[PDB]
């Protein structure tokens, strides 16, 4: 109904959406990551197990 | 301190009045600024002389490298104020206030 | 100016600050403070026009006699001590003449005249990066030699810099005025609490910068340079100007909000030494600085003023350019309070 | 991609596009004569984008979609209550003035942005170095105050000092007579109250100011009326024009990316239209102004973002 | 039977250059609109030269 | 006590994620529901308090005024929703979720277990007031008198910070209970005094103190209903709560300090019932009463005795409940004729009768008949001050007689005589009005039935 | 234009009852109006109030009135028939007490 | 007499009197970079004299 | 006064020394980290708000980003804060044992043996 481009689509950007998604699950993955090798360092260190 | 010393310092702080103290002119106030680098730079080499600081022989030389960037930044602005009223009066760089 | 151009020279003043910043030896601090200055002329001349001219003229006249002082300071010190290492400052005409320049450097009162010129002469974006980046050089090397200063020089002119902030902020209708008002009494407080504490000092710069930014961001999103251009605002972007109060009420120092975190540590830190009655000038004087944010307040969000007829056209298009961290920068400049033990990661 | 300091650093340069027909044109006359024929004709021949008279609505015509909307979200003026009654004591007189100052300086914009971003010319009937001469005709005949005059002229210092103006400027010279049969003839019945004396002040401020002052940034083309309807011979006419006495040869690559960061952005267009100067012919209440405000978000396709506005069709908005 | 909200006296309290107007001070201007003050006629005079007769 | 703190966090999404015309509906419902759920709070103990966590606790003198702020809010709600009809949805939202704000800073005011953490609380309480007072008020004067209940708080509440951390750097705590367990003598040197006084001068400009209230008619007048409504009835509370628990520390140099204060809240109750006599605002002779009541629990406080706080306690809740039905009551006849001039409308039992039964309730529970809690507290207090010094009978007396007259003389300047001939639009009353009445109004004469209550932990 | 801006002219206020004449006064629409009056009749009165009293009411006994009760009346019954004093001057024994060594 | 009048006039009224006072007499300065580098010179000297001399 | 800039051992720029691995790390539940993912969410409301769009709903993609970004950064600084204040009890502990002279510990007396003063209520 626009009378002009209006260069956001209908669609999305796919591109900048999955960059976004992709960016969010890496860094989830990888604070999860973080967080068991760190309990499992200072379990090591203290020698609870 | 020799008597050296102190004529220095006593000329530095001559050339700091001068430039606080402005009378009409902005390039008065730009050599008084070239004033005091000038005996920054005669102090600053008695000083390394005498206790012969062999490797701070350079800073003077850089100190006048600078020197000459903070004189040719006055002039720039000189000519600027000068193209906007004809003269080189601290009197017209009155439209900003407090 | 060229987009590169402007790119240089911003990437020159950074460069003269981080210079600063690194430097163990006195000669590449005063060349840091140099080569800033050098750079930073003539982004205060971007737009062109006889005021910016009057101002960058004055800050130059300014930050040139401030760095000769500091070189003589550096001088002495040496002559005195053959020593170029950022150091306990070995003599103490020497170290006043260090505390003079680089509250010349700041705009601590009395030096303080030319920070509202300067603000009001140059644009938006100009005082946005003088009111924010030009004070981390001066104040690192503050901290740095902390251990020698004079507490009652620095306190004299850091109780003075809160008191002509707020009383010279009263008097203002300019927008710019009074952010530099404001700038000069944030100074006075970070400085009050420097020889007792640094990490102190560092946590109200820190502060204070997310606030500033802030409020510049809302000020060049909607352009209003003076009150009553302000007050046209809420017709036709109402939420930047509810955002404006709500980091007004945190400039102010009210809690729950983030701008109380500074002053409430700095206070504690002056009750760990004895020092009782100057917090409490501090805290009461302060009051006028929350006296104008109000009125500000009064002015763009809380009270509707009379708008004009083309005004209407603006309500058929929308802001082109978007800055991207205004979210963050507002959140941060007000919800972070319960956060506060974290500053322990400062030190 | 969005032009910026990004597109202006890499590839992106505004002076090769400019191929000798940039040539922004301007045809001027009096009330009634036949500009508009001849502004079509000329943008036709020389292969020019055309752009009709900037009216009340000329704003909505271009965001949202094209349809006009009501006059009281948009304008709040009437020209044909200005011909019934000039001399109004509610200010519509100096109301639809200042409006249709406005909508000239948006679309001098939207042209100015054309011919930079494409390289094609264009052709414009009225143009802010215009409008003044109707403002002119309003305070000699007393239907408007000094103070608006004032305000008109503030403005117009403040906006039109950051463009350049027109390469060509056409003039239709017609007879204040013949403009008056003309306008008999037309039929419109507004029309018909227009005094002479109105078409008089026109022509004179037109001939005085308006063509003197601008022959000395370029020269000017004046057609009377009867060698207006050969188009073909007033385009060759233009085809040889030496044009190297103005502004825009002087014009370098800065210079231009500065026009261009301009000429979009139309809200840095329209900055200075609403300064806080209170004339109550043009200041709004505050609670007029919510009442109006809200009415018009209401509209279907103006609540949010031109992409966002799912109530006119906009899909997948939860990951735009 | 409405809310009250600032009119045009009111707003023009804040569109000085100054609050709290003084003798001194109810003289100074706002600045313009735009940052820009209008160009004065400083008139440079060029210097007048005798070409001969000697 | 999170049990009580979610809920009302969450009621906050819930509005802002209602329909537009289902946001009062659900406010009221969800805040009455907190009420119940608070009102688990009043089975106190007898020697010690309910130590929720190391964070929050619950005393025998903070349960009582959590249960009045929980019961408030949907009593506000319910007023604020005649005036607010023709604002748009952001707008009644954003008001709803100040309210909100307002209730979720007083509940977790009157329950923390540090001195800085009540101080925190007890100052964003501010935040949402000022709002409020210089948005939705009425007339021109409302930014003003923000302006005066902005400063006048804070000039009192800095010190207190100060005094504060001054305190922690000397006990090495703030919490209550090591406070209460480990307190010392103060000495008499003139640092002590003026510790005493920083601790003491933000709870007195907050009550107010006699002399330092010129802060709260502006701040009553000009606020709307709801604002009214919360300032009268609880933030003044604030004061005493922190006065009753700072007062530990101050023994013994309370006894020499407290006499200006003592003096100026007695000739001052005495000055203000006099003012009340001759007022032409209605909502004007309303704040006055407020600061000749908070004069009485001044007193009450500063005489530091177990009968006093346990009448401080009685009158601060029964004032409360007292304060906001008046208001509420102004505000209907000023909603009726758009005006605040007593005389202006006059005779309206004739019209409005059922209103007027609920006018002569108000005023008669406002002169402390017995034995309503108001009476209960102030004969209390009463009686702790002649224990203090048989003189005080005078002035207390003194005040017995003035405000009940000027109570009666506001009730017979607008219920009985003949009405307005010219006013013509005086429509009947609402359901929403004359329930917002009862649910004023009934819970006073319940708690009468169970006095103990409300009495404070010195029972 | 003897004005000093556009405005709208004040408006006059609604009357409720015009439209409905039994309106309740909380919303001008009927349904949702009447919906507000139950729901806070009901969780006001029948909810909160009636059922917070007898919740109240039958609070058990945590402040221990009825435990001293017994226990002033055990005390006073040993007291009394050994021929005790009721009550002692001292609430500490003496013996757990040392006062300072001189006065003097 | 003393509600709206000394009560006024001590605590609220003198406060606003002297911060508009004082605020005025900061913030009117011409602009004119002569006279504020004159007491950029005063304070120099002040300072070197007062707090300098006395270490 | 800077109390720990010039502490030995310390590495310039480290901002996590191999120490700190010795201490628990704080819990994904942390309350701390939830606070910091909340200022995520207002964050991305504000955006959503500011650019004119749906605040509720435009961009979920972004959202979740605002919310992740915060809580990434959120779980070192408390790893650091909490560093940070373990060196303090450390050294301070040490502190008071190397030097007992300054820290004595003094005979404890029962309340029955100190005369405290009384100052009655009346
Ligand atoms: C003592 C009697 C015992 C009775 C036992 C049962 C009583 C149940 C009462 C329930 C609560 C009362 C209702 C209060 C809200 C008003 C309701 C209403 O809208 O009425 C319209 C309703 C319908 O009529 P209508 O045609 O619409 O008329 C409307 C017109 O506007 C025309 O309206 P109107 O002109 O009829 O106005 C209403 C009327 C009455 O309305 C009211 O004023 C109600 C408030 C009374 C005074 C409140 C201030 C004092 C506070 C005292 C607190 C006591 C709390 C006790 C526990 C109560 C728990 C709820 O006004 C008066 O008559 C003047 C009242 C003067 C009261 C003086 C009493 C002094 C103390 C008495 C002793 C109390 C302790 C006894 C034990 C002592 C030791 C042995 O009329 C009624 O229902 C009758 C009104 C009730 C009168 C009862 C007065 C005595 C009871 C006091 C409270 C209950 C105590 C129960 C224990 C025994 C005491
Ligand atoms: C302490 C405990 C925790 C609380 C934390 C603190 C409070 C919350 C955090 C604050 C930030 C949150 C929201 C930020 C974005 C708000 C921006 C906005 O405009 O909102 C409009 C937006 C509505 O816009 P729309 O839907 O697009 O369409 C309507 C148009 O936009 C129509 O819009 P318009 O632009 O045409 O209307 C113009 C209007 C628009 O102007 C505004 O809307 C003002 C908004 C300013 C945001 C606050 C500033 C930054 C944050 C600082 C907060 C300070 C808190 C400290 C206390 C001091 C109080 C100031 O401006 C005016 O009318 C001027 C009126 C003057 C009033 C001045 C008062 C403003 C300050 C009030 C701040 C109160 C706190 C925020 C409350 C939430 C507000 C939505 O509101 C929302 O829908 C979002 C709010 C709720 C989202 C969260 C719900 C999550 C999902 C529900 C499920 C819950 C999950 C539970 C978990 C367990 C599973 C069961
Ligand atoms: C409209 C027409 C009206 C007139 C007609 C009315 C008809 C009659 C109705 C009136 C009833 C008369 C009352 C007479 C007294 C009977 C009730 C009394 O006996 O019960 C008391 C009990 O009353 C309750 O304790 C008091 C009610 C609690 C009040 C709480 C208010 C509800 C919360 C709402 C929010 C509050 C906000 C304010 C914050 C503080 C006794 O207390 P207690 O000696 O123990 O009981 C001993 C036995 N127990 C302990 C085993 C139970
Ligand atoms: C109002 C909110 C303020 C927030 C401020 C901006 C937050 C985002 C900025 C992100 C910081 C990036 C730093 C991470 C990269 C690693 C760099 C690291 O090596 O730096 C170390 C140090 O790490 C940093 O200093 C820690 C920065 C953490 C800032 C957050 C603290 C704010 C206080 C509490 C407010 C709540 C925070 C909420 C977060 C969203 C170097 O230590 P050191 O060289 O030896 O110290 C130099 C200074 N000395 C010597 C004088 C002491
Ligand atoms: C040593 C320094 C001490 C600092 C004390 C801080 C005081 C905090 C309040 C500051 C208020 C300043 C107000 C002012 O100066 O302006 C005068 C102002 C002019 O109005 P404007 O809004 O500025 O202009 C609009 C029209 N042109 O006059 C007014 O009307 C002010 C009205 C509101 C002010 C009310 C303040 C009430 C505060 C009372 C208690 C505060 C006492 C503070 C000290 C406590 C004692 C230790
Ligand atoms: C709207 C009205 C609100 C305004 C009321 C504000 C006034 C509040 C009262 C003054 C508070 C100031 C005290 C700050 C905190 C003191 C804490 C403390 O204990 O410090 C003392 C020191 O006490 C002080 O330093 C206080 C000095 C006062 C300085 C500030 C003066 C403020 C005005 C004083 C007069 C005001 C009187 C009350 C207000 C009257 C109403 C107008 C002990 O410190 P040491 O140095 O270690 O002593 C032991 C070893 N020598
Ligand atoms: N700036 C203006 N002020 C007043 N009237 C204007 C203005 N611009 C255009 N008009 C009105 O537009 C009407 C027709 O415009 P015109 O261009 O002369 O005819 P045409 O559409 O045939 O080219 C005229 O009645 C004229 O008065």
């Amino acid at each position: 109904k626009f009378y002009i481009r209006e260069p956001p689509h209908g669609s999305p950007d796919w591109l900048k959406v999955g960059l976004t998604l992709g960016t969010s699950v890496f860094l989830w993955i990888y604070l999860i990551k973080q967080h068991k090798e760190d309990v499992l360092e200072y379990k090591r260190r203290n020698g609870l197990e | 301190m020799p008597l050296v010393y102190m004529n220095i310092i006593m000329a530095f702080a001559i050339a700091l009045a001068g430039l606080l103290m402005y009378r009409s002119h902005l390039m008065s106030s730009l050599l008084c600024l070239e004033g005091m680098m000038l005996s920054l730079f005669i102090m600053s080499t008695l000083i390394i002389l005498n206790t012969h600081f062999t490797l701070a022989n350079m800073m003077p030389i850089i100190l006048l490298v600078f020197a000459a960037c903070e004189a040719a930044l006055g002039l720039s602005l000189l000519v600027m104020v000068s193209n906007t009223y004809g003269t080189d009066y601290v009197q017209n760089l009155n439209l900003l206030q407090c | 100016m060229n987009p590169i151009i402007y790119t240089t020279l911003i990437m020159t003043v950074m460069s003269g600050t981080m210079l600063v910043m690194i430097s163990s030896h006195w000669l590449l601090i005063w060349i840091g403070f140099e080569m800033n200055l050098l750079a930073m002329i003539p982004v205060l001349m971007k737009n062109f026009n006889p005021r910016a001219t009057e101002a960058a003229t004055k800050y130059f006249l300014t930050q040139a006699t401030a760095s000769m002082m500091l070189m003589m300071a550096i001088i002495i010190n040496l002559l005195y001590s053959g020593q170029w290492t950022i150091t306990k400052m070995f003599n103490p005409v020497a170290m006043t003449m260090m505390t003079m320049a680089l509250a010349m450097k700041l705009g601590l009162s009395p030096f303080h005249f030319w920070v509202p010129e300067v603000t009001q002469g140059i644009s938006l974006q100009a005082g946005l990066l003088l009111l924010t980046w030009q004070k981390l050089a001066p104040l690192s090397v503050l901290c740095q030699i902390s251990q020698s200063i004079n507490p009652n020089l620095m306190l004299t002119m850091a109780m003075l810099s809160i008191l002509i902030g707020g009383w010279g902020g009263l008097n203002q209708t300019q927008l710019r005025k009074i952010m530099a008002y404001s700038s000069i009494a944030h100074m006075g407080w970070m400085t009050a609490v420097l020889p007792y504490n640094t990490t102190m000092t560092i946590l109200n710069l820190l502060i204070y910068i997310t606030m500033t930014l802030a409020m510049f961001m809302l000020l060049i999103h909607s352009s209003a340079t003076t009150t009553l251009s302000l007050s046209h605002t809420w017709n036709k972007m109402p939420v930047i100007t509810s955002l404006m109060m709500v980091t007004l009420l945190s400039m102010g120092g009210l809690p729950p909000l983030s701008g109380f975190m500074p002053k409430w540590m700095i206070i504690q830190e002056m009750t760990k030494n004895e020092s009782i009655i100057m917090p409490t000038l501090m805290a009461m004087t302060a009051l006028l600085n929350l006296y104008f944010y109000m009125r500000l307040a009064y002015s763009s969000s809380l009270t509707m003023f009379p708008s004009t007829n083309n005004m209407k056209m603006k309500w058929q298009f929308e802001h082109t350019k978007q800055m991207k961290l205004l979210p963050t920068m507002i959140v941060l400049s007000t919800l972070v309070l319960p956060m506060t033990p974290a500053l322990s990661s400062l030190n | 991609l969005q032009y910026g300091p990004l597109a202006f650093v890499l590839g992106e340069r505004t002076t090769r596009k400019l191929t000798e027909t940039s040539k922004v044109i301007t045809v001027d006359g009096n009330i009634c004569s036949g500009k508009g024929r001849l502004a079509r004709e000329i943008a036709e021949k020389l292969g020019l984008r055309h752009f009709p008279e900037a009216g009340i609505h000329y704003a909505d015509s271009t965001t949202g979609d094209g349809k006009p909307l009501d006059v009281q979200l948009s304008g709040n003026c009437s020209l044909e209550k200005f011909y019934d009654d000039p001399k109004s004591n509610d200010g519509n007189s100096y109301r639809l003035q200042s409006w249709l100052y406005a909508s000239r300086l948006l679309q001098y914009a939207d042209a100015l942005e054309h011919l930079l971003s494409t390289g094609q010319g264009v052709v414009l009937e009225r143009s802010i170095y215009s409008d003044f001469v109707f403002l002119e005709a309003m305070y000699r005949q007393g239907f408007i105050r000094k103070q608006c005059v004032e305000h008109y002229n503030e403005v117009k210092k403040v906006t039109a000092c950051e463009y350049l103006p027109p390469h060509v400027v056409v003039y239709v010279d017609v007879p204040v007579p013949e403009i008056q049969s003309r306008i008999q003839k037309k039929g419109n019945p507004h029309e018909m109250k227009i005094t002479a004396a109105y078409l008089q002040d026109i022509e004179n401020a037109y001939k005085k100011t308006f063509l003197p002052e601008m022959s000395e940034k370029c020269e000017v083309l004046q057609y009377s009326a009867r060698e207006a309807e050969d188009a073909e011979k007033v385009v060759e006419d233009i085809e040889y024009l030496k044009c190297d006495k103005g502004p825009w040869p002087d014009q370098d690559d800065r210079t231009f990316h500065r026009l261009r960061m301009l000429v979009q952005n139309k809200l840095e267009v329209l900055n200075y239209t609403t300064i806080p100067v209170y004339l109550p012919e043009i200041t709004i209440g505050a609670h007029q102004s919510d009442r109006v405000f809200q009415k018009f978000t209401e509209l279907p396709g103006r609540k949010y973002s031109p992409g966002y506005n799912e109530d006119v069709g906009d899909k997948w908005i939860w990951l735009k | 039977a409405r809310q009250w909200q600032p009119d045009v006296e009111w707003a023009e309290q804040f569109g000085g250059a100054v609050m709290y107007p003084t003798k001194e001070t109810a003289h100074w201007k706002p600045p313009p609109w735009n940052d820009v003050d209008p160009p004065k006629d400083t008139l440079v005079s060029n210097l007048t030269l005798n070409f001969g007769p000697q | 006590m999170l049990k009580i703190i979610i809920p009302t966090t969450m009621l906050l999404p819930m509005t802002w994620m209602s329909k537009h015309n289902m946001i009062w509906i659900n406010a009221t419902v969800h805040s009455l529901l907190i009420s119940l759920i608070s009102l688990s709070l009043l089975n106190q103990l007898g020697e010690n308090s309910l130590n929720f966590s190391l964070t929050f606790f619950s005393d025998s003198l903070s349960a009582p005024l959590l249960v009045l702020t929980t019961w408030l809010l949907p009593l506000m709600l319910m007023a604020s929703q005649s005036h607010l009809s023709k604002e748009t949805t952001t707008r009644k939202k954003l008001y709803i979720t100040m309210l909100i704000l307002l209730q979720l800073f007083l509940i977790m005011t009157f329950t923390a277990t540090e001195l800085i953490l009540f101080y925190i609380l007890f100052e964003a309480t501010l935040v949402p007031t000022l709002i409020i007072i210089t948005r939705w008020g009425n007339q021109t004067e409302r930014l003003n008198a923000g302006l005066y209940f902005l400063f006048y708080t804070l000039a009192g509440s800095l010190p207190l910070l100060v005094a504060l951390v001054y305190i922690q750097n000397t006990t090495g705590s703030l919490n209550f209970l090591i406070i209460h367990y480990w307190s010392h003598p103060l000495s008499n040197s003139w640092s002590n005094i003026f510790m005493w006084l920083a601790c003491i001068m933000a709870f007195m400009v907050k009550m107010p103190l006699y002399g330092l209230h010129l802060w709260l008619p502006k701040a009553h007048v000009e606020a709307p209903i709801a604002g009214s409504m919360v300032l009268a009835a609880v933030l003044l509370k604030l004061g005493g709560y922190g006065m009753m628990r700072i007062t530990t520390i101050l023994n013994p140099l309370t006894n020499y300090m407290a006499y200006p204060f003592l003096m100026l809240s007695m000739w001052g109750m005495i000055m203000t019932s006099s003012i009340c006599l001759r007022q032409t605002d209605l909502k004007s002779l309303i704040a006055y009463s407020s600061v000749s009541h908070m004069a009485l629990v001044i007193v009450a406080i500063m005489i530091q005795t177990p009968w006093s706080f346990m009448g401080a306690t009685a009158l601060m809740i029964a004032h409360g409940l007292t304060s906001s039905m008046l208001f509420c009551l102004a505000n209907t006849n000023y909603e009726r004729v758009h005006s605040r001039t007593m005389i202006l409308a006059r005779g309206l039992q004739t019209l409005l009768p059922l209103m007027a039964t609920w006018w002569l309730v108000a005023s008669l529970t406002n002169l402390a008949l017995p034995p309503s809690i108001n009476l209960i507290g102030e004969l209390f207090i009463i009686t702790a001050s002649f224990s203090w010094s048989n003189i005080t009978i005078i002035l207390m007396g003194m005040n017995m007689m003035i405000t009940a007259l000027y109570s009666l003389y506001m009730l017979i300047t607008t219920q009985r005589g003949k009405y307005t001939h010219h006013i013509n639009n005086i429509k009947p009353s609402f359901t929403r009005e004359n329930a917002l009445m009862a649910l004023h109004i009934l819970p006073l004469l319940l708690l009468t039935l169970n006095p103990k209550m409300i009495l404070g932990p010195l029972y | 234009p003897t004005i000093r801006l556009q405005e709208d002219p004040d408006p006059e206020d609604e009357n409720l009852y015009e439209k409905n004449p039994d309106s309740h006064g909380y919303d001008k629409d009927p349904i949702v109006d009447l919906w507000n009056m139950r729901v806070v009749f009901f969780f006001g009165f029948s909810i909160v109030l009636v059922l917070g009293s007898t919740f109240v009411a039958y609070l058990p006994d945590y402040r221990m009135q009825e435990w001293a009760r017994r226990e002033a009346e055990r005390l006073v019954k040993y007291r009394e028939a050994n021929g005790l004093p009721l009550m002692e001057s001292n609430c500490f024994d003496p013996n757990k007490i040392q006062l300072p060594e001189d006065e003097d | 007499l003393l509600d709206l009048i000394w009560l006024e006039t001590i605590l609220p009224k003198t406060t606003s009197f002297i911060q508009m006072k004082m605020s005025i007499m900061v913030s009117n300065q011409k602009g004119l970079i002569k006279l504020y580098f004159l007491s950029f010179l005063i304070t120099i000297m002040i300072s070197m004299t007062l707090f300098n001399y006395h270490e | 006064m800077t109390m720990m800039s010039g502490r030995p051992g310390r590495v310039p720029l480290q901002f996590l020394p191999n120490e700190a691995r010795s201490l628990p790390p704080p819990k994904l539940t942390d309350p701390r980290l939830v606070y910091m993912g909340f200022l995520g969410y207002c964050s991305g409301l504000i955006d959503n708000a500011i650019r004119r769009r749906p605040v509720v709903s435009a961009g979920l993609h972004r959202q979740l980003l605002y919310v992740t970004s915060f809580v990434f950064f959120g779980y070192y600084l408390l790893k650091r804060q909490d560093y940070m204040y373990a060196l303090r009890d450390h050294d301070m502990f040490a502190y008071v044992k190397s030097h007992p002279e300054d820290f004595p510990e003094k005979d404890k007396k029962t309340y029955g043996e100190i005369l405290e003063e009384f100052h009655p209520v009346r």
